[PDB]
């Protein structure tokens, strides 16, 4: 038993996508795709839905006159076109069944918006000169300036993660995002152990490796 | 319809 | 079209406490109601249909029932893994969702300054950052001071999930200036009030000193 | 060999009906069926003694006195499945 | 796939499962009636509810056909026939799971056996005993499983002395579907087959000649895709026996012998089926199971030996 959804990404405003649901394990004939989406940070918003059965179909007041919801039986797939997107459509679209709605798309973001991809800056946030004898530092990385959401941060390629913490990006009045990671590490390591942030920003491209260290007076 | 099958 | 209430919109609740979400909708729905369960990054998971029937495998720790046009969910014996998002369900409509967080007791926070970088000025721009660790409750607050004036408008924060195993938050507050106004200065301090601290804690430093 | 199918889903119903079509099996359809029918199950069902039982029980109930019931007078789907005198008994009730 | 006890104080007599395999039900001396249920997680049999059901030691078991409900059928040395029915409505292992139907108390001997017919005949049932009557039952009203009235009694053995503790009864209906409504009976050394008349009633129709002591067991096999059938039986001589009957004194039943296996060295008390009557299986006295397949030729061959 598995949905499966593909399709989705970054468009341009007024611009359009088609989303495919792939079924499998159930009787698509008998049963109803309903499309149901979540804005960031938001609850879940339930657009539209069609029986495959009867070919009846159905759509929330937000979406009506540009989304269209499509099924072929055939080959168990159903699908959603979406014309004239809005900044107001960005959302994780989930595809889910009726024979309740028991069997769930993994989900699929689509980012509607017109700035152009931008890679972040990375600079380090270097471990305080003043740092604890025999205590715990801080250190980390901040990842500024980037748009769209998302990017991800590792530690040592992986190897660190206890300690780790890595936080919601927020945005910033220039429309682009900056976020932070944080590690906290023994003092006396400091002097003799290595500390790479790596970031990774899909959408440009973008991989980044950065040594943090104590700064150089 | 309803009419005429109680009505049956 | 309808409307469906859930309350509370947020709740804490301590492990093996028993736990009441309740669900009212606009006009009279049937007992077509549907109850979910959604981690965050993750796609929501049917946990009753037909306001009272339990989806098949799901833990009988969870029920549903209803009294006229009040729909409720319980958890019986909260578990560390129910943290989440959950959801009520007759257009299609859901219920807004109400947060469901482990309650502990109080941690304090780490406090870590961090200066710009020497690469970011060298960009023209200027970002403090104020790291508070591992605290509870979730609410704790940063003052920003430059030079000792107060500031406001001009700073952001974000703040982790609840950890998994101990159950507290971090916090992170980004200070952001014109590399020429962040020049202007020379103290910069974050200032942090939380219930754990019995006073506020400064954490400062001096600009181009080490 | 088909009444030993184990069959849980929906799916795997409609697979060993749809082989009872293929074969011409009504007398084992009929038999898996009955299967399945051993109160909203009930309305799920509505072999002759068994629906005059459920229309007495509908009479019973009218005369005490949701959606299943309009539907007898998500739901136009469950109006086309539906296009059976007691049905039509329960409708006028 | 761990033993387990079973939770009786007794000796268990018999051991029989549902439908689907995923359910059992055991019987033992102590009076009890225990079902097991196949939890689908962990792989593991556990009780589904226990409850004292006789007067006396409860010998014989067997369940109904699922199209008819969940129904279970004991046989004892109380001269008594019960019937239960599985009330989902209550907490497993309560002892009140499974209401008493009905009691057929006809029998003026013990009983050994009782068995369930194929579903295309209606709930139906046979029970035989010391009296060595042969009674057959049915549910004529399938909604009232209480309405349980006597189709038949036929006298399979005629003069049975009244002082023998050697004494041994078998049952088994022919499950085909496509063939006309018979049974085999065993009893003592003999073992003979029913049929149904033309009039309704049993006549005998056969005998498998052959066993030179007591029968402790037999099962008629499920002929799906051949045209005749296979009944097995485990004798106290020490030989298992596969006979061949084929439908072409007065009957329209002819009666092979295939094959003949003393393996064991000693009695053969357990003989038991496939699902699809493709694999034979016995146990005995070695305290050894043996699995047989057909050859090509229709003689049959031990597959493997478990012990």
């Amino acid at each position: 038993v598995q949905l499966v959804e593909s399709g989705g990404g970054l468009v341009q405003p007024g611009g359009s996508l088609r989303l495919s649901c792939a079924a499998s394990g159930f009787n698509v004939s008998y049963s109803s795709i309903h499309w149901v989406r979540q804005a960031p940070g938001k609850g879940l918003e339930w657009v539209a839905s069609i029986y495959p059965y009867y070919g009846s179909t159905s759509y929330a007041d937000s979406v009506k006159g540009r989304f269209t919801i499509s099924a072929d039986t055939s080959k168990n797939t159903a699908y959603l076109q979406m014309n004239s997107l809005r900044a107001e459509d960005t959302a994780v679209y989930y595809c889910a069944r009726t024979g309740a709605l028991d069997y769930w798309g993994q989900g699929t973001l689509v980012t509607v918006s017109s700035a152009s991809t931008k890679g972040p800056s990375v600079f380090p946030l270097a471990p305080s000169s003043k740092s604890t004898s025999g205590g715990t530092a801080a250190l980390g990385c901040l990842v500024k300036d980037y748009f769209p959401e998302p990017v991800t941060v590792s530690w040592n390629s992986g190897a660190l993660t206890s300690g780790v913490h890595t936080f919601p990006a927020v945005l910033q009045s220039s429309g682009l995002y900056s976020l932070s990671s944080v590690v906290t590490v023994p003092s006396s390591s400091l002097g003799t152990q290595t500390y790479i942030c790596n970031v990774n920003h899909k959408p440009s491209n973008t991989k980044v490796d950065k040594k943090v260290e104590p700064k150089s007076c | 319809d309803w009419v005429e099958q109680l009505i049956l | 079209d309808i409307q469906m209430t859930q309350s509370p919109s947020s709740l804490s609740a301590s492990v093996g406490d028993r736990v009441t979400i309740t669900c009212r909708a606009s006009q009279s729905v049937s007992s077509a109601v549907a109850w979910y369960q959604q981690k965050p990054g993750k796609a929501p998971k049917l946990l009753i249909y037909s306001a009272s029937s339990l989806y098949s495998g799901v833990p009988s720790r969870f029920s549903g029932s209803r009294s006229g046009t009040d729909f409720t969910l319980t958890i019986s014996s909260l578990q560390p893994e129910d943290f989440a998002t959950y959801y009520c369900q007759q257009p299609i409509t859901f219920g807004q969702g109400t947060k469901v967080e482990i309650k502990r007791t109080v941690a304090a926070p780490s406090v870590f300054i961090f200066p710009p970088s020497d690469s970011q000025l060298k960009s023209g721009t200027a970002s403090v950052v104020c790291l508070l660790n591992n605290f509870y409750p979730r609410e704790a607050k940063v003052q920003w001071k430059v030079d000792n004036a107060l500031q406001s408008g001009n700073s952001q924060e974000s703040v982790t999930e609840q950890d998994s195993k101990d159950s507290t938050y971090s916090l992170s507050s980004t200070l952001t200036l014109s590399k020429a106004d962040y020049e202007k200065h020379k103290v910069y301090a974050c200032e942090v009030t939380h219930q754990g601290l019995s006073s506020p804690v400064t954490k400062s430093f001096n600009r181009g000193e080490c | 060999l088909l009444p030993h199918y184990p069959f849980v889903t929906n799916d795997d119903i409609e697979w060993m009906l749809s082989i009872c079509v293929e074969w011409r099996l009504p007398e084992i359809a009929k038999e898996i069926y009955t299967t399945l029918g051993n109160i909203e199950s009930i309305a799920n069902f509505s072999l002759v003694k068994s629906y005059s039982w459920l229309l007495f029980e509908a009479s019973c109930m009218e005369g005490q006195k949701v959606l299943n019931a309009i539907v007898s007078k998500d739901d136009v789907i469950i109006p086309q499945d539906i296009l059976v005198t007691n049905s039509m008994r329960q409708t006028l009730a | 796939m761990q033993p387990f006890d079973s939770g009786h104080d007794d000796l268990v007599h018999d051991v029989v499962y549902d439908f689907y395999g995923r359910h059992v039900a055991t019987c033992s001396s102590d009076q009890h009636i225990k079902v097991f249920k196949l939890d689908k997680d962990t792989s593991n049999w556990e009780l589904s509810d226990s409850w004292r059901a006789h007067d006396s030691s409860i010998v014989a078991i067997d369940w109904a056909s699922p199209e008819y409900g969940r129904i279970i059928a004991s046989a004892s040395y109380d001269k008594t026939v019960k019937l239960w029915e599985e009330d989902p409505d209550q907490e497993e292992c309560s002892g009140r799971r499974w209401n008493k139907l009905c009691t057929l108390n006809d029998s003026k001997g013990s009983l050994y056996s009782v068995k369930f017919a194929p579903a295309h005949l209606g709930l139906k049932l046979a029970c035989l005993g010391n009296d060595g009557i042969l009674r057959l039952y049915d549910a004529l009203e399938p909604s009232d499983l209480r309405s349980w009235t006597l189709t038949s009694e036929m006298k399979v053995l005629s003069i049975p002395p009244a002082n023998h503790l050697q004494s041994d009864f078998c049952l088994s209906w022919c499950p085909s579907r496509f063939s006309p409504e018979k049974l085999a009976v065993s009893a003592l050394e003999q073992a003979i087959i029913y049929q149904r008349g033309k009039d309704g009633k049993l006549h005998v129709a056969a005998k498998l000649p052959g066993h030179k002591s007591l029968i402790r067991s037999i099962s008629w096999a499920p002929s799906i895709g051949r045209w005749y059938q296979l009944i097995a039986t485990g004798c106290k001589d020490g030989r298992i026996r596969i006979f061949k009957i084929t439908e072409k004194l007065q009957s329209n039943l002819q009666v092979e012998l295939l094959s003949e296996h003393d393996d064991h060295n000693g009695e053969v008390w357990s003989v038991s089926w496939n699902l699809t009557g493709t694999i034979l299986s016995s146990a005995g006295d070695d305290g050894k199971v043996r699995l047989w397949k057909a050859t090509y030729s229709n003689e049959f061959k031990c597959m493997s030996v478990i012990t």
